[PDB]
């Protein structure tokens, strides 16, 4: 009953698919797609702006009735050319996450269950805890730290 | 041999002791602040006497049995039925027992009535002696508890924190029976897997928590962002117990005390117009003995993208002298207490839950009581033939149109305010007479409160 | 649209409401511990008759409202004014009213009368059933509020914290009425700069705390190293309010109660005469009904250098 | 709609309008527009003194209406070269940093929308928890830190 | 407005004049004015015994009239050449500087205002935290690290 690579992909999506031009008066740049939940090396990459998603710990907690609270840590971290400057870019781009993260829904992500079949399901909530930003970096490319600990609970089991 | 573990404790609710069915039973998701038991009284008799080697010694009777206590707090959790395809939380026989004391019925006006659009429970028909008598099953690994006949006492909810918005409930119970066999198979009656799947999904953030005030004496609506506040339901219950001294005995009825709809708020100071201290300012100076405020606190805020929110209506909501709060930043707390139109109307407020809730719901069931019934938005006014001018000893039977178009009350009220010289009747034919040689205006008030105005200026003077 | 600091809070303490100026008004340095506000009282009406389908409700009545509450901490800072050419401290006013109740006068020899040495209150002619009274004009941020007539009740003064001493003040008030308009201008009234610079130079450290102690009737003197101490000054005042029904009302008067100087003591005990175990023997042997004792404390102890001290 | 960019650039154009040759009694050095938020190398500055921005970590505290608590932290670096005494002359332009902290108005940042919808906005808090100084470099140069946590509430009712 | 290195002159004067002969039967010692602000080096130090007054952190705090509580950390290291024995010398530099530091009123330094006009000023209290002796040193050359928080109060400012 663990979603993490689930809830990864959900993130990922919501990105791509709530960056393009369709909200020009509601967000700032558009990655074009340019966002993926794993990247090689941080030299490996080519185009930019670039958003990688990663996957932390997992901690979790269990409750009397057979529920599971499970908080799920989700780092994840930007990078930009100096096309003018890394500041002023990145502000850019952290506020555009920021109102990717904390406007909107839910994260819905699809569990794909043993069976076989795919189900809709949803987050409980998504709270940042901090940004922060890596300074001190190459010049022409900077770099922000946005940490997430998305809270979502599994389909109810541990009943005996 | 075994041991019982608090995580693998279960919480049913049945209206009934046989016979249990999905209906008649149902179980609800607890969280760990779970604890219930039954303490007992006791006496002891001891003797004073002066003579020489006393008689030290004493021996105790137990006399009766404390009626039992218990609490527990579940997640207001909002959903779609598939079977009925109406908004009902799973907790719903827990409402209805605070509520009313009649057999439970969804489709009612009154109680723990569910609609299409939301459920609400209506806070009226709770004049009984005894609420609906609930009987807790409690699993705990395998063995089994239930309390006998209990009702509930207070539903407390606290909003300040954190976490996702919890109810917490409480009550008492006549005798905590303990159970040597399995009343019904759990799997079958507790809640399977796809309801488990569809809440989820439902969960209400107190992270956005928009209130909603206004002075109903002066018609002034505030904008205040909560930095806390709770309220409670309290039906101050109250357990009659014999008094038999020879045998130990057990509470047998219940007398519900008075109904309490309390709760408090909490804010930081804004200077902004109709802010906070906008309200501070007019309830420090204006001093007056009773005070009618309506009040609506909105977990889960609303938005136009439909989304979850639980909703609490307090119309004539009397409200206290706020205190000022003094620490890094300043803040004031209004505590608020639900008063009735009359004593025995029973309509302190009712509340709204549902997974779809939105701003022209979340308003409707505000001015309305429930969701799926609209209210009146925008107001303007018609003349006859569309008519900017009226010359004197002329009738003019000026119309109206609402917005939306599904109102349910097209129906409103008619005024002569700005000036003399015309005269209107409830039906709409407003008449002007000799010597109205100043223009005059129309207004209206909706019939259903909703708060809409519109307005008119019509040059009437000596004509041609 | 802004939100009130309590970094950024003011007060001011005038003898009167209006003519506003440097020596019938002034502000007092308030630490963290400040909190202020009124409290109002309510009775909730319900019916019991044992009728079927009984009548569950309530209504809830404004009746009155409890005076005024409040309290700061400020530092004792005496200092010399160059006006005067005499000892000081910011907050006389205070003093003032905590001692007697006719109108302020310095130079006098009653109550917060200050002399060319030294700065002091003198509890004397404080026999009025109404101390001198006192709006507290309290400015935070930008908003505007004061209190009506305050009276102060009490001044606790604690050595123990290894803190600079500090005063505990502490009164109540009839109404505290929010201000829209300002009342004076707040630079000029309050303490300038120069003001500041001279005292910050006088605060006393209770890391030097000796005290007397002296038994009269035996004429002996203890040696007496403190670990800590208190001693408030309790003027018990209770305020009379009306009991008007129909009508909310406010509490109009106040009733001086009894003077209470009460103090405490704490020491280690210490074998060499006239110490702690010497005045615990004497006075657990001794018992008596009575006792006069002579006490003096001395914050910021005293030296042949010339130095601070209360 | 972190502004954090747009809290730097407030502190940068702050300690630039003030700190100039027009109130003199007030501060002691002038800078002629020598302040920004870029950091370089330290063997890269031009001319002294200079003073360097750093945007920090920056903490939030959510509250139930949508209020969020930003705690947002500004390291202030400067460097100078002994040219009298580098205490003396780094004391005087530590005390003229602390004091343009301090006394005045608020922060004024201005806040961009992305349908160019500038407006200002402005803090709640301005505390300097701790200022230190690094010892042992090359005598000539200096560095002191101050740690200045900007606390304030972003505009959320807009979102 | 800050005077750190105002406070560390302060401390540093006060050493140098309250240690002469003119106090035998009060201190110890005589460093005849061999005290300092600032040391380049261990090594590049001469003449001993020498006390070197350093330059800590500063602590601040906000009080809610607009005063300022500052905490000043003051180290003050010694050193002393092993005319007889380090320990005993030592010991009694440490207990002259702690009658230096204890002993009279309060730390006297001199503000430099901007305008040019220098003010008399004076600190609230000089608590010492902890003396500690940093052995296993070069037998002939000592040290003894006394710290001090030095605690003052600024001009009132920071009104809004």
């Amino acid at each position: 009953m663990d979603h993490r690579t689930s809830i990864a992909q959900a993130m990922v999506d919501r990105i791509s698919k709530q960056m393009d031009g369709s909200q020009p008066d509601e967000y700032f740049n558009n990655l074009y797609g340019n966002v993926s939940r794993q990247t090689y090396k941080f030299e490996e990459i080519r185009e930019f702006p670039y958003v990688a998603v990663h996957i932390g710990t997992e901690t979790g907690q269990y409750l009397p009735s057979g529920q599971q609270w499970m908080f799920l840590e989700l780092p994840i971290l930007v990078y930009d050319k100096e096309k003018t400057d890394i500041q002023e870019q990145l502000e850019k781009l952290v506020a555009d996450i920021k109102t990717v993260i904390d406007t909107g829904g839910n994260l819905e992500y699809t569990v794909s269950k043993p069976n076989g079949s795919t189900f809709p399901c949803e987050a409980t909530d998504m709270i940042i805890t901090s940004v922060s930003t890596d300074e001190g970096l190459l010049a022409p490319y900077g770099l922000a730290e946005i940490n997430v600990t998305v809270r979502y609970q599994p389909p109810r089991r541990s009943l005996r | 041999m075994s041991l019982q573990l608090l995580r693998n404790t279960r919480i049913f609710v049945s209206t009934v002791k046989t016979g249990h069915n999905k209906t008649n039973t149902q179980e609800i998701l607890v969280q760990d602040d779970i604890s219930w038991g039954q303490d007992s009284n006791s006496t002891d008799i001891t003797v004073n006497e002066a003579g020489p080697r006393p008689t030290r010694g004493s021996k105790r009777f137990n006399d009766s049995l404390n009626a039992a206590e218990w609490s527990f707090s579940t997640y207001i959790l909002p959903y779609k039925d598939k079977n009925t395809s109406k908004q009902i939380v799973p907790d719903y026989m827990l409402w209805h027992a605070l509520s009313s004391g009649r057999a439970i019925n969804l489709e009612g006006t009154t109680g723990a009535h569910n609609n299409a659009t939301n459920f609400m429970v209506n806070f009226k028909d709770n004049s009984y002696h005894e609420l609906a008598m609930l009987h807790i099953y409690i699993l705990t690994d395998k063995t089994w508890s239930y309390i006998d006949s209990c009702q509930i006492n207070q539903a407390e909810v606290n909003v300040d924190i954190e976490d996702i918005g919890r109810v917490t409930w409480s009550g008492n119970g006549n005798q905590l029976i303990p159970l040597d066999e399995q009343p019904f198979d759990p799997d079958q009656i507790g809640i399977d897997d796809e309801t488990y799947m569809t809440i989820q999904g439902s969960y209400i953030k107190n992270k956005l928590t928009i209130l909603k005030i206004k002075d109903m004496d002066t018609n002034k609506s505030y904008d205040i962002p909560i930095t806390g506040g709770t309220f409670t339901i309290n039906n101050n219950i109250t357990y009659l117990t014999p008094n038999v001294m020879s045998r130990v005995t057990i509470p047998i009825g219940s007398f519900t005390g008075a109904f309490e709809l309390t709760g408090s708020l909490t804010a930081y100071l804004n200077d902004k117009s109709l802010g906070s201290m906008e309200l501070y300012k007019d309830l420090i100076k204006t001093l007056k003995v009773v005070n009618r405020f309506e009040i609506a606190l909105v977990l889960g805020g609303e938005y136009d993208d439909e989304r979850p929110a639980a909703i609490l209506v307090a119309k004539q909501a009397h409200v206290n002298i706020p205190t000022i709060e003094t620490d890094d930043v300043l803040g004031t707390s209004v505590e608020f207490k639900a008063i009735p139109s009359d004593l025995d109307a029973g309509d302190e407020g009712y509340l709204g839950f549902s997974s779809k809730y939105t701003r022209t719901t979340i308003n409707n069931l505000i001015v309305n009581g429930d969701g799926a019934t609209d209210a009146v938005t925008a107001i303007t006014v018609k003349s006859a033939g569309n008519v900017t001018t009226l010359n004197r000893s002329a009738t003019l039977q000026m119309s109206v149109e609402v917005t939306p178009s599904s109102a349910r009350n097209k129906e409103v009220t008619w005024a002569i305010t700005a000036g003399d010289a015309a005269t209107i009747n409830a039906t709409g034919l407003l008449r002007a007479d000799a010597s109205k040689t100043g223009a005059v205006t129309v207004e209206a008030t909706a019939k259903d409160g909703s708060g809409v105005k519109g307005t008119k200026v019509i040059t009437v003077t000596a004509g041609g």
